[PDB]
């Protein structure tokens, strides 16, 4: 108890020495011989209408051409991108909805929200039309987001401090992942998909193993709750956007924070993030009805996608890196490239 | 009681789990992220915009 | 310009555009209701004697309005994370119990109602939400009151062991609580246990609330 | 999925006929449909196309204007009707089905067709009429046409379709590269404009019958004169 | 297009600076209200509704009515009889287009709103349609003398304020006036009764509306009244028998300062304007 208290303290010192050790430089420091993007000039090329409520989510699809949207009105389209056609509305069961997802594999869809519950629809029947697949219940409280896998394979984020790893054909937990302390706000997974990433409503994110349970790293520094995360390609990184008016910039390798996202003239919490192919655009929500494309090596600039009424909710690019995607609470989604 | 002994037993082999792990030279993280964001310069469609001819959005 | 195909694709896209607009119109008629108290505040017997896991929403008609009630009470979270999906709601019911004046927690029952309505109803999200209070258990109150005095938990009341003084310095204390009272406004009640007058007061109090949204609307 | 026509029989020079199609197993107001018909020993040939909210029909030049097309969706039906008929329209009959969205496979499913008796556009033509061929020898069949199918939104509106000895057809390859769902790997098919060619791999039985192509560029909607494999 | 013809009408009824300073003066502040106004509303992302366009097409309305009175009020004088009849036609032409653009933006507004607070939008097709309506009658109407209404073959069936004028033109623009001064007032008294109504079933400042009625029925009335009286008086009058006709400069000047005070009681009794306008 008391002694196990003073080997937390002094592990604690030792963390904090080993990763201090490592600080021979900053990334400012040596990333201060590199010309600024300058001006991103975008414009809108696409609107797509027909939502009459509010935005919660998006998914791009991995052909590049196809969206999936969700509206608290209750429901789910996919469209178009390239023409503005709808190809399919899904009606939802309860309007509470918070999360969406696209399968790789373009067969399924999954979505959940304020009921405990995660359904998964299968798109490509023989009879032509879609219906649910599955129901996965366990939780506890709500539920924040969800990640397909694969065609079989779901991982899914709760506001009490656990995460789940569920096998979809048998609707039965494989695997828990506990140790929070607050609500989990959102988790990207890997590019290779064997880990994942946790930030929960105590300014606290992880990096999460997945057939172990066990978490392989925490990280803190923020000062509030976490609203956004996602991961950087290459595999060892990821940045935060956090409710205290801030992003940063965390590593696994390094076992620190090294570059912080902020501006005095921002007083408001970001509602979502995304990175750019090649690394050299983080765009971000904000609750000041804007979108800003920041760069990520400089902390330089915000370059405004400044064309909705409301607060922007959700946002994102493509695979290809042609497009991006942009919805808020205006019941309007914006393609801009 | 019990609970909290496991509870502080748990947190130290986390803390100590965590601190056995080797570190990297801030530089050479920087390195990295640099090059990474140097290769795939030319494949960036919204940092070098696509010519309209080859555009799908026009 | 387009082929055989892309047009039956557009057909296709304008009835799907169809429906969905014959939806939107057709949801646009219904009335959100958000309904809190403290523990054993009574909203049980609210819900119950109008003959009407995750959220638990219940729905009901009342002369030509369709009422959609969600109850989120079975939830243990922060609180603060939610009221944003709330903040469209035409009105909050918030519910308390009279009896429960001198009953100490630490103080008492009626300090936590006390909080718990001073913080929502000042609330960054709810600035035009309006809110319609019930005080419940009255006879009790009145019983326990017939012997042992606000004094307890009011030490300044002035009045005697009297219901209607009693009565009406709780409800100024309560109502008090109201720092917007130029846009935002409070509604006070008795719980009828016995009477339907509930419902008429519901009624009453959202009508009013439409009709103030429909001239600020249109600048009127 | 079901498809089953009826109306068919012996009609005497003029009079009238009423075909009906019942349709079961999906969801009938989601599709438009088609009806196709083939001459006693001929190659098959488009007769008529009513699309899905009725809000567009087709019909052949060649007899316009004595035919009807309708469907109605609350029962799950689709009608012909046609008048003063002729010994030219001794033929039989079948329905088929098809839908149009972004990724889709039109002409999948079949019906199975009844017989009936009587007392400026593209052209496209098969090779050869017949060949002889042997289990385990690679087959290849041909088709010309008349007019470039390559649209310019990046797609090619050829179709290859299979007839076994009593049986109706199958769709083998739409928009001229793509496999329908059911079908073994081993065929497949390509071809630049105007010349596009068909290959079957290690022959079996069961694989022979007479091979279609058809284009679906522009209405009206033109067959090819049917190759046989003899074996 | 002889000149001469313009000469001897302005002699057969008898008419053939100060003012014109204060007249402009005038019309200077009438734009620089309506432009603010424009400004305030085209530039804050909580003003995209279709109540707000129309404002903003009234504010349009009165800004070419100040404009049209201005140039107006430029060329008059002894240039009257120096220009050949189709400039003249024109000239006035500008005017009455203007004149009215601005009331039927008025009619616009009042029946948006009406249609609002009915059982019909409780809780954009009739926006263009109004808009394209009070464009193109305006424009219609103002046209006329060109297209053979006039009265240089009848020097008899001239008037004195405008003496190429046929006295039906003047009659069937009054007429036009008083359908749609009834028109309005009718709907903001429903307005209001309607929303008494409605409010006074209630058990458990009330309305404290006839504020706004007041103010603006009665600027516009009290503002409109006496050139519509003028007018209607000067068809009525024979030639060269009435001498109040020769000081209708003085009552103009009324009709046009009335597109200057809509910018404030369509502005003032809105909270939100109210708070928008600190800083325009
Ligand atoms: C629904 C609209 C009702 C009708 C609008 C009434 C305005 C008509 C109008 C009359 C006269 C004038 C011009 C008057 C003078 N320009 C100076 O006042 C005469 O000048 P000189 O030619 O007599 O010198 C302009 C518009």
């Amino acid at each position: 108890l008391d002694q196990l208290r003073q080997e937390a303290e002094q592990l604690k010192n030792q963390i904090r020495d080993a990763r201090k050790a490592c600080a021979d430089a900053t990334l400012s420091q040596i990333t201060n011989n590199i010309d600024p993007v300058g001006r991103i000039q975008m414009r809108t090329r696409r609107t797509l209408r027909g939502h009459l409520a509010k935005i919660y989510a998006m998914h791009w699809g991995t052909d590049s051409r196809l969206l999936v949207s969700a509206s608290q009105d209750g429901k789910l389209i996919i469209w178009d991108s390239y023409t503005t056609n709808k190809v399919h509305a899904i009606p939802l069961r309860s309007s509470w909805v918070m999360t969406c997802a696209y399968a790789p594999s373009g067969n399924y869809v999954a979505c959940g929200g304020l009921d405990n519950i995660c359904s998964i629809y299968n798109l490509k029947t023989r009879e032509g039309n879609v219906r649910v697949s599955r129901e996965l219940a366990g939780h506890t409280g709500y539920l924040s987001c969800c990640r397909f896998l694969d065609d079989n394979q779901i991982v899914t984020s709760s506001g009490d401090t656990t995460c789940a790893l569920w096998d979809i054909e048998t609707g039965q937990q494989t695997t828990t992942f506990t140790g929070h302390t607050g609500d989990v706000m959102s988790l990207s997974l890997a590019p290779d998909t064997r880990l994942f990433v946790s930030g929960a409503c105590d300014a606290s994110a992880k990096l999460w193993d997945v057939r172990e349970g066990m978490c392989r790293q925490t990280f803190t520094g923020h000062e509030s709750d976490i609203n956004a995360i996602c991961f950087f390609p290459n595999g060892n990184a990821f940045a935060t956007g956090s409710d205290d008016a801030t992003c940063r910039l965390f590593d696994l390798r390094a076992d620190q924070e090294l570059m912080t996202y902020s501006h005095d003239n921002i007083i408001c919490g970001i509602t979502s993030v995304s990175f750019s192919k090649s690394g050299r655009l983080l765009l971000a929500g904000y609750d000041d009805f804007n979108c800003n494309v920041w760069d990520a090596l400089k902390a330089d600039r915000a370059g405004v996608l400044a064309g909705h009424d409301n607060r922007v909710s959700c946002l994102g690019v493509t695979d290809d890196g042609m497009a991006v995607a942009t919805g808020s609470w205006d019941s309007f989604l914006k393609i801009w490239n | 009681n019990t609970a909290s002994i496991a509870q502080a037993r748990k947190l130290v082999e986390q803390l100590k789990m965590e601190a056995n792990i080797d570190r990297i030279k801030v530089s050479k993280a920087a390195a990295d992220l640099m090059a990474y964001c140097e290769a795939h310069a030319k494949e960036d469609p919204l940092l070098t915009p696509v010519p309209a001819s080859e555009n799908p959005f026009r | 310009t387009l082929s055989a195909e892309d047009k039956a694709a557009v057909e296709r896209s304008k009835m799907i555009d169809r429906n969905l607009r014959e939806d939107g119109e057709k949801a646009a008629r219904e009335v959100k209701l958000l309904l809190l108290g403290a523990g054993e505040s009574g909203k049980s017997t609210i819900v119950k004697q109008m003959k009407i896991t995750g959220i638990v929403e219940t729905h009901f008609t009342f002369k030509d309005l369709h009422f959609k009630m969600f109850d989120v009470g079975a939830q243990r979270s922060e609180r603060k994370k939610w009221i944003h999906c709330f903040e469209g709601v035409t009105a909050i019911i918030f519910c308390v119990a009279l009896s429960d004046y001198d009953l100490v927690l630490a103080m008492n029952r009626m300090h936590e109602s006390m909080k718990l309505f001073d913080s929502i109803c000042n609330n960054k999200w709810f600035t035009d939400t309006s809110i319609i209070l019930f005080l419940n258990k009255k006879d009790l109150f009145e019983e326990k009151i017939k012997k042992s005095p606000l004094t307890i938990c009011y030490p300044e009341y002035a009045g005697s062991n009297t219901y209607e003084e009693a009565a009406a310095y709780i409800q100024c204390q309560f109502e008090d609580l109201n720092k917007r009272k130029d846009t935002k406004e409070i509604y006070t009640h008795f719980t009828c246990s016995t009477d339907t007058k509930n419902v008429q007061f519901v009624f009453d109090a959202v009508t009013d609330v439409i009709i103030k949204n429909n001239l600020k609307d249109c600048g009127l | 999925v079901q498809l089953v026509e009826s109306g068919g029989g012996l009609v005497q020079p003029g009079g009238s006929r009423k075909l009906s199609c019942s349709a079961s197993g999906f969801a009938f107001s989601s599709f438009g449909m088609h009806w196709v018909r083939q001459a006693p020993e001929k190659g098959l040939e488009w007769v008529a196309y009513i699309s899905s909210g009725s809000g567009t029909i087709y019909y052949a030049d060649t007899v316009k204007g004595r035919f009807t097309i309708s469907r109605d969706d609350p029962k799950n039906t689709l009608f012909l009707q046609m008048t003063s008929l002729r010994s030219e329209d001794t033929a039989m009959y079948y329905c088929v089905r098809s839908i149009y969205y972004y990724g889709s496979s039109p002409f999948d499913f079949w019906g199975q067709g009844t017989t009936l008796t009587v007392s400026s556009d593209i052209v496209m033509t098969q090779a050869t009429s017949s060949v002889p061929v042997t289990p385990g020898e690679s087959v290849s069949i041909s088709c010309r046409s008349s007019k470039s199918l390559l649209h310019s939104n990046g797609n090619t509106y050829l179709y290859w379709f299979l007839q076994r000895p009593g049986q109706s057809p199958q769709l083998l390859i739409y928009r001229m590269s793509n496999l329908a769902s059911g079908v073994p790997d081993r065929f497949s098919g390509s071809g630049s404009g105007t010349a596009f060619t068909l290959t079957i791999s290690r022959l079996e039985a069961e694989d022979v019958g007479v091979y279609y192509c058809m284009q679906h560029l522009e209405y009206p909607l033109t067959f090819g004169a049917g190759t046989k494999l003899e074996l | 297009v002889n000149y001469d013809i313009i000469v001897r009408h302005y002699n057969y009824t008898g008419k053939l600076k100060l003012t014109s300073v204060v007249f402009i003066l005038i019309c200077c502040f009438i734009i620089l209200e309506n432009i603010f106004v424009l400004l305030t509303i085209w530039k804050t992302k909580k003003f995209h509704r279709p109540m707000y366009y129309f404002i903003g097409n009234l504010a349009l309305s009165d800004l070419l009515a100040g404009v049209a009175y201005t140039a107006n009020l430029l060329l008059s004088g002894a240039t009257t009889y120096k220009l050949t009849p189709a400039q003249w036609f024109l000239r006035e032409g500008s005017m009455f287009v203007a004149l009215s653009a601005s009331v039927w933006s008025l009619l616009a507004i009042a029946i948006e709103r009406y249609i609002t607070m009915l059982k019909m939008k409780l809780h954009n097709f009739r926006l263009f349609l109004l808009i394209s309506a009070c464009w193109v009658i305006s424009l219609i109407l103002g046209g006329l003398p060109i297209m053979g209404w006039n009265c240089i073959s009848a020097l008899s069936s001239c008037s004195t304020v405008l003496p190429l004028y046929h006295k039906h033109y003047i009659l069937f623009c009054t007429t036009v006036f008083t359908l749609l001064l009834l028109s309005i007032v009718i709907l903001y008294c429903r307005i209001y009764s309607l929303v008494r109504t409605r409010s006074r079933r209630l058990t458990f400042k009330s309305l404290a509306l006839l504020k706004t009625v007041i103010i603006v029925l009665s600027v516009f009335i009290a503002c409109w009244a006496p050139l519509f009286i003028l007018l209607l008086l000067d068809v009525g009058c024979k030639v060269k028998t009435c001498d109040i006709l020769f000081r209708a400069e003085y009552f103009l000047v009324l009709a046009v300062l009335n597109s200057g005070t809509n910018p404030i009681i369509y502005t003032l009794t809105n909270k939100e304007m109210r708070r928008a306008f600190i800083r325009i």
